[PDB]
């Protein structure tokens, strides 16, 4: 789970 | 020779001269080598995407119907939704997350967001040029269902066949957003990385894209994860502070200049710096952001760079949560390391 | 005046002179204040344990039947199990975890463990003194069911009534072990902390116990968690390296000298340095190690020092596991912080 | 769970 990742980008969710 | 950067400008068809020239590119302190510019049909291209390395594809027809877009056509057809338009008195449009600003009271953004209608954006833009002003605007708005019908018909004409097969072949998640970016010549988006995959489709004008692999994390000094500028480099590429950022002396880029019709694969976690060519007029781009593949249910060694980056982000996030306040994250990390691991 | 250290030595009953004197204490670079020495019946004592602060209790009768123990009585009664006996040519018996040594090939313990029968321990000890040798031994063995019957009867005579009410009142877990420690005069156990609660019951001879609160973590520089010397201070108290360990200049201790009948509450996570008085003859102690209370199902702020220590340990442990190798923990942490949080 | 703790002491488990 330490290699899990979310999906943040240069734009509002 | 091998740090050839963007290469010799390509010649436009019908002897219309070089598409741009070297004087239109800002100058930086680090060297760069070219990103490969290939045909969509070329196995090497497929090999690059498969390995999560950048490639400029020249003939995908991804956004063929958008190629006719310009301000008039869009003012006429884009509808009456609100568009986020950033305003600044510097060329650099540093991205910041407004939801994180409450925790960093002393963060003072150099760029301001104004919501406005497309026609207002074109007016404001027109006003500037006419009174010869220095302010800059960058419109950055996700495409959504308020857009008019011709834009809908354009979008639907995108090469979904080609890009859906990419999404499938790579095992990526869902398409999350298509950002429409419209910028004034000389605008820069400073270096950052994204936690999604990106096919970056250039429509109007020229952009120089400088990329760095995930393994340059140590040279690019991202802001703390709870800072508004999470994922963005702290380094001012126009005036690098080598005392704070010594390893920016070791940074090496991959670069290209994309124009109308080109699509740049920006692989997830790859740093990128994006500039609209000096004296190039306005630029338009639309991007395509996919969630990446699920991580293996079990991890294989040696770990890749991007997996260490994911780890580092999760440690900062968990610390922020456990300590009850993001500003304690640094003091704790320092106490952890000093005299013990440094 | 208020850094009074251990205080003026107490006078033994029946005018048998001071129990020890100041010349028997090693000298260190930091100051200290006294640990309170109280009666078991004294509400302040109860208040101290409740707050997880150290207190020497003078009249608990915890190990009353062990007070007659000496080498002869124990050689005669302790049975024929094996006893771990550490051997060294320095006064410092730095604890190390043998299961962690595989990962730190370059760790060279200054002390060696030899398994041997109690009678062999007494012989070896006798040999040394007679040939006037310099080697030192420290026997450190958990008490278990191989011990002879009188030892069983002694143990059973301990003040379980008093200590079980402590365990209950504090909400502690199970008693896990009773270590029997038998040491030669001048032996030192260098500073470390334990992740259990400890009632430290002195039986024969005198020990000076120097404690530091969990909030001195930054001054005491524990080894990395995956190192054999996890929980132990890196600092050589006899020759402190202020360049590597600058904050050891700020360290402040709590000290006491315990003798026969005294019990020292060493609260979980409190650092302690333990020395058997110079020219004091042999020492015997038996400790009582309890798991601490379960943590609240939810955490209240502000967090306490020992909870930050727990956090730091869990971050190191998780990193070691995720990276697949403990030796990568430091490089990752450093990459995390440099130019970002320091 | 980051505040959870095990029970290590200066003696073999
Ligand atoms: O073109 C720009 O200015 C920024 C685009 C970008 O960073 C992205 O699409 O991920
Ligand atoms: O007395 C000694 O030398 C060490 C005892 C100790 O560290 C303990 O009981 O936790
Ligand atoms: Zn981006
Ligand atoms: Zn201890």
């Amino acid at each position: 789970q330490l290699t899990s990742y979310d999906a943040e980008v240069n734009a509002p969710i | 020779a091998v740090a050839s950067g963007s290469g010799e400008p390509r010649e436009e068809a019908g002897a219309l001269g070089p598409a741009w020239d070297e004087s239109q590119l800002r100058s930086y302190s680090f060297p760069t080598r070219p990103i490969p510019r290939l045909s969509q049909s070329d196995p090497r291209a497929e090999e690059l995407i498969e390995n999560e390395e950048p490639v400029v594809l020249t003939d995908t027809n991804l956004v063929y119907p958008a190629l006719k877009w310009d301000l008039e056509y869009l003012q006429e057809n884009i509808g009456n939704g609100d568009f986020s338009v950033y305003s600044a008195s510097t060329h650099k449009f540093l991205y910041y997350d407004e939801k994180k600003m409450a925790n960093f009271q002393n963060f003072k953004p150099r760029s301001n967001r104004e919501e406005m209608k497309f026609h207002e954006f074109v007016e404001k833009l027109q006003d500037i040029q006419q009174r010869g002003g220095e302010e800059r605007l960058y419109l950055q708005q996700t495409l959504n269902d308020t857009v008019g019908r011709k834009i809908v018909m354009d979008f639907l004409g995108f090469n979904w066949n080609w890009i859906n097969k990419q999404q499938g072949k790579r095992g990526w998640g869902q398409l999350t957003s298509n950002l429409l970016l419209i910028g004034m010549e000389g605008n820069v988006t400073p270096a950052h990385y994204e936690e999604q995959q990106n096919f970056f489709a250039q429509i109007k004008g020229y952009k120089r894209c400088i990329l760095f692999p995930p393994d340059q994390f140590e040279c690019l000094y991202p802001y703390p994860v709870h800072h508004p500028c999470d994922r963005q480099s702290q380094v001012d590429f126009d005036n690098p502070d080598y005392e704070r950022f010594p390893n920016f002396q070791n940074v090496v880029g991959y670069e290209t200049v994309v124009g109308p019709g080109d699509v740049l694969y920006i692989p997830m976690y790859w740093w990128h710096h994006i500039e609209s060519l000096l004296n190039g007029g306005i630029t338009i781009t639309v991007n395509f952001w996919y969630k990446g593949a699920p991580t293996p249910k079990r991890i294989e060694y040696p770990l890749k760079a991007h997996q260490k980056v994911a780890i580092m982000r999760n440690i900062e996030k968990m610390l922020g949560e456990a300590l009850g306040n993001p500003q304690e994250v640094g003091p704790l990390l320092n106490t952890m390391i000093k005299g013990r691991y440094n």
